[PDB]
């Protein structure tokens, strides 16, 4: 009985796993996406801050 | 393969209907037995006037809709409700015709044989599907559990019932059924956790004591001496993480909740509980059959899943049974899909296709030919 | 037997979950720095890019 | 008004009626709100060069330091004119908390800002924090603040009327002759 | 005499307090139940630095303090703040010592446990009662109304009850709490009433909402007709004359602000209303009990005096209960009291003396001793 237990348990924990690590693959690589997306805006911006300063 | 692929088996429920194909593990569509009918006309953004919403959507849309739920404690109350959820399972979840599948059904304990008539009048009369069969629930869960004679604890959502089985025969006058479930279960714990000084005042803190239920509820052997080390407190507290921030704790209520199901006048049932019912249930079949139901005590259904359960129940009945008999409580981990497990192993079985009722045995012999 | 066997793994499955669970929350929480940190950023853009068209 | 006042309470005269209406010039150009307006009153005492001199339809010089952002910690602190009244932040959450509980996930994550009165800079990042700390921290805050922001609701009904799909909502003439005002009211 | 004169009866409440000696007929101290802390420093002229303001001065001088409710939905949420207004109450109000008076106090419904245990150690140990007792509400109001099983539908400014009671023993598992009350009901009738047109700016304008709200306010039967009737317009208008000339007119909203308590619709919320749970908390309980409770609605609060609340109850349970029922909502005139005369007559009674905890009982027993 312990047995039914600790295997269907095992199972479970196991399948959290899973789930939990394909979960952390997507957010980490929306990232990179995110983090990159970036330095193209905050680049474009301090071009477009300084020609109105100029202007 | 032409109906080895093909068959359909579809449990409907209370709370959940399980619902995929003969062959599988696993059920390939679970989702609320709901209905709900707008309360106000309009349309979300890109839909059309939709008149019904159905599952999933109808939880999710709640707020706006008026939600039904077509099975009152395991029979079916509303027709049109069904056939609704029933469209819905085909044609949106499994996402094929009927009129080519064959379709295993299951349906309750003490189904009234108008019902079983019924279902079978609107499988074939309006789903046109080639053939069907009813199985009885908890004769799905033992045989998936491999045996043929046990007595099955069944507890879902919204029923729970013993069904001595020998050979395979349901005995109808030793069945009992209990009216307090998961659905009763998760409203005790809420009022136990708002009396632990909280509130769950928006929607999103009313659905979450039931995930609270399901991932920290236990029962708890010796459920004395259980309360007596709340008071010591020890590390058997257990808080946790609401949407946002909000850590609530819970300690102690964590058991007091499937100790309902042992003691209903917790709720203020006057009934009796679980392992007395199993019990009774057992002192209402002939004497010889006895010692088989007593060692296989085969457990299924979402409310039978709280840890401790098999273990709080050996020890119920082993203390009220003759100390001549042997007890043996089965509670195998998939439980939560026994029934559905049980009828896609008999409807892909190489002999069942002998008992499947064709549309040649139902436009031959009416509604009373499935329903034997 | 089989036990020691299902539970030990039981143990290193549940071990590698919780290292796992705790690298997705770090990266998630990275993120919505990240994300944040931009709304503001593209924001001061449109309007940083908005001023200069004007003056 | 308040500027008004707190500007001539600095020792000035907004007498003639050219002089009323540049209070307003001043208030939309230089006014900020400031977050962390605690140590921006004890940051000015100090007397950085946060100060900022604004010249009038003449040459008359006039100096606004300080008081910049002491106008909109008005909208945090009505109290600052009188007003019993809770504040912009305290009534964002507010709404929130008498809205369904499913729905306040969302309703924080998308904080829209818009109107002339919450142009003024660094407003967004203020209310940012205001209800971070008010808020359920398993929450997520998201301060949506546009730069045309001052036309958001015009340009809302720009899309929205100039879209294909909206030609089947407009009330016409003969919807009207027919159902009487009722038609349009919803 | 000792006591026969001597005994107290507080009744504690979420928007007023009613206190006054067992025996009278009617409170001698009614007062809000909030505690104004100010603001500034300062003071007024001929008195001391005050920390502190309790009942009507809190409420008189409101602009310069910070008014706190103790008191919130029935339950004491802050317990500093009401060691405050029972000071007051024994001290200001009745000037009485309490030392050498017995004090019944009343408590909520589902009252947690651990509070009637922490007002007990309040009461004995910091203003040393010679004894005390705690009622549950809705029970000395049913007492009131002479009778011992009936069911309370309770109603006043944070918090509505039902408390179905039987022979003296209400029902825990039947209670329901909804929390709409006059409170909303005053704020409703306000934007109502704004919404007609006009303007409560200024804090004499605020106030005599409430003041209208219960002079005008009616809760008319078949509501649906009387929209209907505002309509026609007939001379059922009425004009209120404000704290100066500005005659405000109310017509119509008269009604449609105790319409909320049947319709929770009409203010965003989504539960049931007062007849309906009325209803829900009768078919909760036992089956053999529902003709007492049917026959026996005695209604108590000060939001349940709205004229023709009674007729709209006793229509609207009639028409939800089997007709082989009979039913009957006593409604008393002195209901805004019915709570704390239940108190007086129960605490003046010849065979009460019997359950009074002692301080003898205290000191001996723990908390615990009148904590039942």
């Amino acid at each position: 009985d312990k047995l039914k237990e600790a295997e269907t348990r095992a199972e479970f924990a196991e399948r959290s796993v899973t789930k939990l690590e394909k979960s952390i693959d997507d957010l980490e690589d929306e990232l990179y996406a995110q983090k990159l997306k970036y330095k193209a805006i905050s680049e474009e911006l301090d071009h477009a801050l300084n020609d109105m300063t100029s202007i | 393969d032409e109906d080895e692929t093909t068959a359909l088996v579809c449990d409907n429920g209370s709370g959940l209907v399980k619902a995929g194909f003969a062959g599988d593990d696993a059920p390939r569509a679970v989702f609320p037995s709901i209905v709900g009918r707008p309360r106000h006309q309009g349309v979300m953004v890109g839909m059309g006037q939709k008149d019904s919403y159905v599952g999933d959507e109808a939880q999710s849309k709640r707020g706006i809709l008026t939600l039904k739920y077509p099975i009152e404690h395991g029979i079916i109350t509303n027709w049109d409700d069904m056939e609704k959820i029933w469209h819905h399972t085909f044609y949106n979840e499994l996402r094929v015709a009927p009129e080519e599948h064959p379709t295993l059904l299951t349906e309750a304990p003490l189904n009234p044989k108008a019902n079983r008539e019924k279902m079978t009048q609107i499988m074939f009369e309006t789903f046109n599907v080639p053939a069907m069969y009813v199985a009885i629930q908890a004769v799905l869960s033992l045989y998936a559990s491999g045996r043929t004679t046990g007595i099955v604890l069944d507890s879902g959502d919204g029923v729970t019932h013993n069904v001595p089985i020998y050979e395979g025969y349901a005995l109808p006058h030793a069945i009992m059924r209990l009216d307090l479930a998961g659905r009763d279960l998760t409203d005790y714990l809420m009022k136990i956790l708002t009396e632990r000084g909280y509130s769950f005042v928006t929607t999103a803190e009313r659905e979450i004591v039931r995930d609270i239920k399901e991932k920290l509820c236990y029962v708890a052997l010796d459920f004395e001496n259980e309360m007596a080390t709340a008071a010591s407190s020890s590390s058997l507290e257990k808080s946790y993480e609401l949407p946002d921030g909000q850590v609530i704790t819970i300690g102690n209520e964590r058991f007091r909740c499937p100790e309902t199901l042992f003691q209903p006048s917790f709720i203020g049932m006057e009934s009796a509980g679980i392992h007395e019912t199993t019990y009774n249930s057992i002192m209402k079949c002939d004497i010889d059959i006895r010692k088989d139901l007593y060692a296989n005590n085969v457990m299924s259904g979402g409310t039978t899943m709280y840890p401790g359960i098999a273990d709080r129940m050996q020890k119920e009945i082993t203390a009220l049974a003759p100390s001549t008999m042997k007890i043996k409580i089965i509670a195998p981990p998939e439980r939560k899909y026994s029934v559905w497990i049980g009828g896609s192993i008999l409807a892909s079985l190489s002999t069942f296709q002998q008992m499947w009722i064709t549309k040649q045995e139902y436009d031959e012999a009416g509604p009373s030919i499935v329903h034997r």
